């Protein structure tokens, strides 16, 4: 019917080495085989069922994926991002509409824990938590775009996180604008061809004139 | 004859892998051949000790016995209340240990100051100060104080306050009394919150040791000096405790505390406990030749009444 | 958003119509100077 | 109609170039910019069955062998060009059910597109729909030039 | 002679909120030793302590054997700390260990690391610039790897690594790169940086020179106080008015150093409202014999905004 | 921006349509006279 709709189910684009991700296409609670079409990176891949499970997450896991739903349309890729850190600031997204929601963590490697967690924002704090869980925030506006981190306690050291960027914006950009200028662009080399075929015509014409 | 049940007990060594913990029972004192040992956790008998009852030393009727208890790793940590019973002359004896509980619970950081110098002896308004650190939140916490011979305090005010990290903190300040305080009373703030496991209990009370008076010394101002300050400095050195007070005055009149600086105490020498300070007050040309004086005034709980000395510099 | 496109596929139509136009023109003055010639 | 049926020979030669180098311009520019990967395959079956390529090559031949009759007059001309638009006429009949499938696939796409800007693909779609409808022009312009050229270089030999 | 080998023992009591003295009492008890053949010594962290007066009780002599045992007192604070205090027993040349902590969890204790700058006085006095990277905290010393990388230029020395193993069960590893002193004076910036099979990512320390504005600093000596009549004699030297923080002071005696456990000196105070000058005073105590013998003391400084050779000393003399 | 840019190219195409005009009529004139 309408296009497909590709879903991990952690909802986290930002993971670390060995973390589990599960791939969803268009939505339900089966791994039926035999029925989606996977594309990573371009390439499609082997993986025929409706559930792509990654049970151990690694560096060549990163990309882009895009599943197709038999007898729908391709989806909107996703992007997936995979690296090894100290401790990383998760989030659910990094481009929100507004009125949106989104989570973010302070995580760190290898099931080691975090306490004592600051969430920063623009270099300026606005939450504290003794444990590392979600930071829910609802109805996004403008207000909420910037640099994110955190900076919580390792096994007894301090270790900071490196800065996320989210951005809050009315409408998503569609990254291919510049496709519509051929058109203004093909119109100015036919109108050029236009003004050199005067100069041709009018020395040609003069040619008798002057015989004349 | 009362004998001097006290029970100790090994721990952690970091050096092995240590997974076993043993409790002793010593009896000082007691009279011979009438001493008898029994273990029980959480109030509970335990008939399998394994205890291994060894005699010390005999002095007369009197003698010292003891006994070894092997526990394992997890009935310690478990916070279970083992104590040792004591059968000497027909009376009974009790001596209990327990693991010592979590002096952080969530990260929340207590700190108990003590009351100043200066409103110990010269205002006479001392308070003790409850500082609680690294909250969630302020809900629900709860801060009590309790005395040493008198169940009758103060009233304990209390704040609140959200830092720049987006912490919370309490300050409950108890008005003390000055005297008691000098008797040496102990007085602790109890923590309390509902996710807490155990309450958060810190015990204060006046520094023990051998005290002795201060001597201080004032230098004029440098005579390489010619330039447009001059700066005037105070010795403070050889007393007991680390807790002073120093301020300066002009011509009989306070001097507010953000125009001199003082530094942090230094150990000197051992191996008795003693301390020297520098203060420093630098003024300008202007306000030194405006022909008055200077003083530099302590005060410390070693000194004779009214605990107070001070030393006048001036030109003339 | 439409519109700008509108106005562009008006522009598109209106160069290829003068291209043809002219190269008529020059094909027509090309072949009187050769029987001129 | 045979003395208009001469002057128009040359111009609808030239014609016949002009269309095959737009629709390669076309061609080149979509091949280049898009990652197909990322789009449906009936969206791009304009491109995915090279229509672009081999259709510039032969109106672009055809059109070559119609300016060359006009100024040289050879007998191997004549009768050595007329396979070239009979070629190119078969093209451009083609190319005009290529184009018409092309533009159903995409309105059956836009219909689940509420906007034209929610997202990549219906962007592209509605891009690819403007230049089907104009690459649709331009071959029914030259399938009507092929055809009068066949219509003149048959009328003389009946 | 044979060693006889004692048994060490390291008992403790045991924390009570109910009560108000808020101490730690430990018993290192030693059986089986030789009479006044014994010393048993205290330690924190592999610091010794002094300021404790631990007592020393004898319980029984059994013949030639005999028992005794010291107590110490500690802190809650300090028992709290997680800590491992040791106690050393020395018989006929030997010793003999025994440590303690508190019971805890197995949590992997993470690795931190210093990196320190040189000292002014190898700088402009020696010569002989070097760094350090220490790295603490270690449950072993094996597949650590330290590297030390510039930003300039690109030919570093030979960095000698050592490695120590402490009563804690924990490892440490210093490694010292001597660098070039004008190169660190006109503001080279080098790293140290950790790698082991099990950091996700080295750990990275970067150390530059101090920035701000230089200022020179100004000495003043102070005679010994007049009201003083007693046994000793206080020497202090005033320096105020320098940037950086980083600053070397050292007494002479007749033209001969005098070690640093002599003289103590206090950390530097900022003051003059932003405008980043700091002060200390460095105090140096001799006695009334050792002062009375017509000496000529000074108060040497090496400060790095100071003109050549970068060196201030200031002479006091009874005589003048 | 793209009205801008159609402003100046419509402007383009004017003046080119009025030359073609002039052209035209210059070169009927001309055949005419002949
Ligand atoms: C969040 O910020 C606050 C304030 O900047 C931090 O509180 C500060 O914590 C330090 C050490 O934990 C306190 O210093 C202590 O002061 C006591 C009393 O003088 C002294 O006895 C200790 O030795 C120590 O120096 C400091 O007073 C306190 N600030 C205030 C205003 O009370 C807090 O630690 C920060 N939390 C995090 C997670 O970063
Ligand atoms: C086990 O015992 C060792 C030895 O006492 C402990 O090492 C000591 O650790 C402290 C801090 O962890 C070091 O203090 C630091 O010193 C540097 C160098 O001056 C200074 O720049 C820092 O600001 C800080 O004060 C101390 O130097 C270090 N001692 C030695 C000899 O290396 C170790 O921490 C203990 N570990 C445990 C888990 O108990
Ligand atoms: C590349 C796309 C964007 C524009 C394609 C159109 C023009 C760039 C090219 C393609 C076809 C070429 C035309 C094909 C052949 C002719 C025949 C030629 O007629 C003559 O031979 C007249 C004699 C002379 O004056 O040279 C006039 C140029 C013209 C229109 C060429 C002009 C330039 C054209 C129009
Ligand atoms: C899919 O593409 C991504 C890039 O988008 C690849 O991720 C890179 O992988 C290399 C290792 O081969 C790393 O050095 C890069 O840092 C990765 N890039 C990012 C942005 O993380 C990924 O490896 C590709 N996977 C496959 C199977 O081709
Ligand atoms: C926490 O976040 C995860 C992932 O975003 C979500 O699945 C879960 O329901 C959240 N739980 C709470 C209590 O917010
Ligand atoms: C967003 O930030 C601005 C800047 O201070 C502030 O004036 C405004 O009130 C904020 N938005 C909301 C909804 O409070
Ligand atoms: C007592 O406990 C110690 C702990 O190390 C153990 O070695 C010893 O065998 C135990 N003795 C008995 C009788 O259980
Ligand atoms: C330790 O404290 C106890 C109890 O106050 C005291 O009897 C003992 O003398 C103290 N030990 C030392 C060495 O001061
Ligand atoms: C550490 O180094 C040793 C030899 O130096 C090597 O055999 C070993 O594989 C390395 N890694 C570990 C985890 O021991």
């Amino acid at each position: 019917t309408q296009k497909s709709v590709v879903s991990l189910d952690p909802p986290w684009i930002r993971i670390l080495t060995g973390d589990k991700v599960t791939l969803i296409c268009n939505g339900n609670n089966s791994s039926q085989m035999n029925s989606t079409k996977w594309i990573h990176n371009d390439s499609i891949s082997n993986v025929k069922s409706s559930h792509w499970v990654i049970v151990s997450a690694t560096i060549q896991d990163s990309g882009k994926y895009i599943c197709q739903k038999q007898g729908f349309y391709k989806s909107k890729p996703v992007y997936l991002n995979v690296m090894q850190e100290w401790l990383l600031l998760q989030s659910s997204a990094d481009v929100v509409l507004d009125n949106g929601s989104f989570d973010i963590r302070c995580r760190s490697w290898k099931k080691w824990k975090v306490h004592k967690v600051i969430y920063y924002k623009d270099d300026i704090a606005f939450k504290y938590s003794y444990d590392s869980n979600n930071i829910s925030i609802r109805k996004a506006t403008f207000n909420d775009s910037g640099s994110y981190h955190c900076t919580g306690y390792l096994n007894k050291v301090e270790c900071k996180s490196d800065k996320f960027s989210i951005a809050v914006v009315k409408d998503y950009t569609i990254e291919y604008r510049w496709l519509q200028l051929i058109f203004p662009s093909l119109a100015v080399i036919l109108f050029a061809v236009d003004t050199g075929l005067w100069f041709s015509t009018h020395k040609q014409f003069e040619s008798i004139l002057k015989i004349q | 004859t009362k004998p001097t049940v006290d029970l100790l007990h090994s721990s952690c060594d970091p050096n092995a892998f240590h997974s076993t913990i043993q409790l002793y029972c010593f009896v000082y004192g007691h009279i011979q051949n009438d001493v008898s040992i029994h273990w029980l956790m959480d109030d509970r008998k335990i008939y399998e000790t394994h205890a291994q009852n060894v005699l010390i030393k005999e002095e007369g009727k009197l003698a010292s016995t003891y006994s070894r208890l092997n526990i394992t790793q997890q009935q310690w940590m478990s916070e279970s209340t083992f104590t040792c019973k004591v059968t000497s002359q027909g009376e009974n004896y009790w001596a209990h240990t327990r693991r010592c509980s979590d002096d952080e619970p969530r990260g929340v950081i207590t700190y108990l100051i003590p009351p100043s110098p200066l409103d110990l002896y010269e205002n006479g308004t001392p308070k003790l100060t409850c500082l609680v650190l690294d909250l969630e939140s302020e809900e629900n916490i709860t801060v009590t104080w309790v005395r040493e011979r008198k169940k009758s305090i103060g009233s304990a005010s209390q704040r609140s306050t959200k830092h720049h990290n987006a912490t919370t903190s309490i300050t409950s300040i108890l008005p003390v009394d000055a005297k008691d305080w000098i008797e040496g009373e102990g007085y602790q703030c109890r923590v309390d919150h509902p996710h807490f496991p155990k309450p958060i209990v810190r015990s204060i009370t006046k520094a023990p040791g051998k005290r002795s008076a201060p001597e201080v010394y004032v230098f004029l101002p440098p005579e390489e000096e010619e330039k447009d300050k001059r700066t005037l400095t105070c010795l403070i050195q050889n007393f007991f405790p680390e807790d002073i007070s120093v301020q300066w005055l002009q011509d009989s009149k306070l001097i507010p505390k953000s125009q001199h600086s003082t530094t942090t105490p230094l150990k000197y020498n051992g191996s008795n406990q003693r301390f020297f300070i520098f203060s420093r007050l630098e003024v300008t040309k202007a306000l030194w030749t405006q022909t008055k004086q200077f003083t530099c005034r302590v005060i410390h709980e070693a000194l004779r009444e009214p605990r107070k000395l001070e030393r006048t510099i001036s030109k003339s | 958003p439409q519109l700008c496109y509108i106005l562009d596929a008006i522009l598109f139509l209106y160069g290829i119509v003068l291209t043809l136009l002219y190269c008529r023109l020059k094909i027509q003055v090309r072949k009187a100077d050769i029987a001129s010639r | 109609w045979q003395s208009f049926l001469k002057k128009e020979l040359e111009f609808l030669g030239v014609t016949q170039v002009l269309v095959g180098l737009i629709c390669l311009c076309f061609g080149t520019v979509v091949c280049s910019t898009l990652q197909t990967s990322d789009f449906d395959d009936e969206v791009l079956l304009l491109y995915r069955a090279g229509y672009p390529f081999w259709g510039a090559v032969l109106f672009v031949l055809s059109g070559f062998l119609s300016i060359m009759s006009e100024r040289k007059n050879t007998l191997y001309l004549v009768r050595g060009s007329l396979g070239a638009n009979i070629v190119s006429s078969i093209a451009a009949g083609l190319g005009i059910a290529i184009l018409i499938l092309n533009l159903s696939n995409n309105s059956a796409y836009m219909n689940y597109c509420k906007d034209i800007t929610e997202d990549d693909g219906c962007f592209v779609t509605s891009f690819i729909t403007e230049l089907v409808l104009m690459l649709l022009f331009l071959t029914i312009l030259a399938f009507c030039s092929a055809v009068l050229l066949i219509i003149y270089r048959i009328g003389q030999e009946f």
